[PDB]
């Protein structure tokens, strides 16, 4: 069911995402390493100023198609 | 009643072997709740201070990491306005893997060796690089004021 | 005289990494602020009062947004595109890694078939953990969705143990349904169980910790099945070209999410430390790291190259226990001196275009414009 999603980071780029609601947030960190070289573990991923868990799914956190995450690179 | 096997064989041996230097104990209404004196290390500004933490094991544990706090304010860059502190593992996630005895040795080794280069957000750490000279004495100043008895 | 070209872009990143920091990613001001806004902008509440949430808003996230990248992999990104450029470093991202040999002979022999002279090089390193399953679930068949199963746990079924892995395979563990009878009703009503408890493992008390016990033997035993490696650390080392017989030199460059960042490294002078035990002995310590079982002698090593300057008695100590084994991959390419040089030199005019005398005049004036700008796009979309 690929849907789209996008991850935006603090220097304006846009990544695109072939994902489904079913994948965790730990498998989307590893599609932005397919693309941009950064391993999960350097990474994380925030959605509507929530800090999104590994474990959890798409579904989980109510993201859609279409929807952008905020690629988080220092640790808060 | 119920409570799981973990936290109960974990606390027998944890008060039949303890670590040196550290006094840990469960709190008799809640046993998830700890009360912790850890001895300032030999050799360190919080010399001959006795530190009291308050180590609460949620819902989730051992899934999910405990929650420490120092209850006797102390002057040190990796503590909190309120005693929290960090416990936070890098580049890998709490596992039931690791124990409340790991936990208690990291905060005892952290004492031996304050990390001030971290967040800056508080004065404590900008004094613990700027004059770090000065910062070791008036933590011995506050080990002498809070720290004993 | 003077250094090569090659090393000329060692010492060009490195001293203006040191001195501008954040600046180094040539990004305005003004976009860091409008977008670090559109982060914020949800966490605002419109019934509320509007400015007393935006300055809060602003002061929780104003020295972040003002500071370098802590990720590995994004330090690694910009020193890509400073030293081969966009279009290059792309090239380079889809080019593929390969695993360090045994004793790192595979890196040590293509070092070795490259004139120092002659050429400058550029590697990049990705650095795995392994990641294991860590809780086993017993269902019945009936309740037993393997659609839907959550992923990266062992499975006892009545007649069947499975192990799913992270890309939803059911791999059969092997038992049969005798085995598995004994297993399934040794354990009891619980949903989920850990495979990594120490007190359930080394103080096995019940049938129900000596049948986890030997459902992590199983699955030990058979472990070369499966793939469970996860992208963790991320650095690149420079090989800048030699003059006439001197000898080669190899710096490495890196930032460590929660710990530190370029800037941290290259102030702390660590890359020049590490330099100074050679590119062989360093491919060494590398070819352990991975083919280590010794949770002591991994901790230590990853320190050392690793930690932040000063932590390396204590960034793999107590709860940083490097506990699972690790996998060291690599690429290479040449870098063009000159390209290198022009794109740190549009940088320092990027830089220079800032007021202020001095660098630390520079960066105060780039971080406080980033901090008027996110306040005042907060301001427009809240249309006040």
């Amino acid at each position: 069911g690929s849907m789209q999603i996008f991850v935006k980071t603090l220097t304006g780029k846009t990544i695109t995402l072939e994902v489904e609601p079913s994948d965790t947030i730990e498998n989307v960190k590893a599609k932005i390493q397919d693309k941009e070289g950064i391993p999960p573990d350097q990474q994380r991923l925030i959605f509507a100023g929530k800090q999104l868990e590994d474990g959890r799914t798409l579904s989980d956190y109510n993201i859609q198609k279409e929807s952008t995450l905020h690629l988080v690179l220092r640790l808060r | 009643a119920g409570l799981p096997r973990r936290i109960i064989k974990e606390t027998q041996r944890l008060l039949a072997e303890p670590v040196p230097g550290i006094k840990a104990e469960p709190d008799e209404s809640n046993a998830r709740y700890f009360h912790v004196v850890i001895a300032g290390p030999q050799d360190s500004p919080f010399e001959g201070g006795t530190f009291k933490l308050e180590l609460f094991l949620p819902e989730e544990y051992p899934m999910a990491a405990p929650k420490v706090r120092f209850m006797t304010k102390i002057y040190h860059p990796n503590v909190d306005k309120l005693g929290r502190i960090c416990l936070d593992i890098l580049k890998d996630a709490w596992s039931p893997a690791l124990q409340i005895r790991t936990v208690l040795l990291s905060i005892q080794a952290l004492l031996s060796a304050p990390n001030p280069d971290d967040p800056l957000a508080n004065d404590v750490a900008e004094q613990w690089k700027t004059n770090e000279a000065q910062a070791i004495e008036t933590a011995r100043a506050w080990t002498r004021l809070y720290a004993m008895n | 005289s003077l250094e090569s070209p090659g090393f000329m872009v060692h010492k060009k990143l490195k001293s203006m990494s040191q001195s501008y920091g954040v600046m180094m990613t040539g990004v305005p001001a003004e976009v860091l602020g409008q977008m670090q806004a559109e982060r914020s902008i949800p966490s605002i509440n419109k019934t509320g009062n509007l400015k007393q949430q935006i300055a809060k808003e602003v002061s929780k996230v104003c020295h972040m947004m003002t500071e370098p990248t802590q990720s590995a992999g994004q330090a690694s990104n910009d020193v890509c595109e400073l030293l081969l450029g966009k279009i290059e470093a792309e090239k380079f991202h889809f080019t593929k890694y390969e695993a360090l040999s045994a004793d790192g002979d595979n890196l040590k022999n293509v070092l070795e078939n490259t004139a120092p002279s002659s050429t400058n090089l550029l590697i990049r390193f990705e650095i795995d953990r392994e990641d294991p399953p860590i809780v086993l679930v017993k269902t019945k068949n009936e309740n037993f969705n393997p659609e839907t199963a959550v992923k990266n746990k062992i499975y006892l079924l009545e007649n069947k143990l499975y192990f799913i892995d992270k890309m939803g395979n059911l791999f059969n563990l092997g038992p049969g349904k005798k085995k598995c009878t004994q297993l399934f009703n040794a354990i009891g009503d619980s949903a989920e169980y850990s495979l990594c408890d120490p007190f359930v493992l080394e103080e096995p008390e019940k049938p129900e910790d000596f049948a986890i016990s030997e459902i992590v033997d199983i699955f030990n035993e058979q472990k070369e099945r499966f793939d469970f490696w996860i992208g963790s650390h991320s650095f690149t080392i420079y090989i800048p070209q030699t003059l006439g017989e001197s000898p080669r030199q190899f710096y490495p460059y890196q930032a460590y999410f929660g710990s530190h960042t370029l800037q941290d490294w290259f102030v702390s002078d660590k890359d020049e430390y590490l330099s100074r035990i050679g590119i062989d002995k360093y491919i060494e310590k590398l070819a352990v790291l991975g083919k280590t079982t010794n949770t002591k002698e991994r901790s230590d090593i990853y320190a050392e190259f690793f930690s932040k300057r000063g932590r390396e008695a204590f960034f793999c100590a107590h709860l940083n226990e490097k506990r699972q084994p690790l996998r060291v991959k690599f690429k290479i390419t040449e870098i063009n001196p000159e390209l290198a040089l022009k794109n740190l030199q549009e940088t320092q005019e990027f830089i220079d275009t800032h007021p202020g005398e001095n660098p630390s005049d520079k960066v105060e004036n780039y971080r406080n414009r980033a901090k008027l700008a996110m306040t005042e796009h907060l301001e427009s979309l809240l249309d006040i």
